[PDB]
């Protein structure tokens, strides 16, 4: 085998990751959005 | 008076026309009412100019950017009913 390692020869076999030589496409999942926040949580107010 | 936050939260004449220059709208978005827009918004600076009733004679006063009207009753006129 080559897919591992060893020091002693500097034994290493270049490769390159599976999705960059071929990419694929299903977009993502994302039906719930994200939302920021006030660091108070009310921001906005009106005197009473 | 302008900012992001300025004009983005709730229109208040306790906040932003007051202390800097007042050039507009923002004397008119309070209330949402371009009546007392013109006859209100010049007396920011200089301070008012009805509030002695130059007209006597029981003359009504109106402001206005630079002059003063007076309007007296029938048979009775004058720059101050004078
Ligand atoms: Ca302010
Ligand atoms: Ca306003
Ligand atoms: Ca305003």
């Amino acid at each position: 085998d080559r897919t591992r390692y060893f020091s002693m020869w500097n034994q290493a076999v270049d490769s390159y990751d599976p999705d960059v030589r071929i990419i694929e496409n299903h977009g993502t999942e994302d039906e719930l959005p994200n939302y920021c926040f006030p660091l108070g949580g009310i921001g906005i107010t009106d005197t009473f | 008076a302008n900012s992001f936050l300025e004009e983005m939260k709730k229109g208040h004449l306790e906040r932003e026309c007051m202390e800097e220059t007042c050039s507009y709208e923002e004397a008119r978005e309070v209330f949402e009412d371009s009546d007392k827009t013109n006859e209100f918004w010049n007396k920011y600076k200089d301070g008012d100019q009805c509030e002695t009733s130059p007209c006597q004679n029981q003359g009504k006063c109106k402001d206005g950017l630079g002059e003063y009207t007076c309007t007296c009753l029938e048979g009775f006129e004058g720059k101050n009913c004078e």
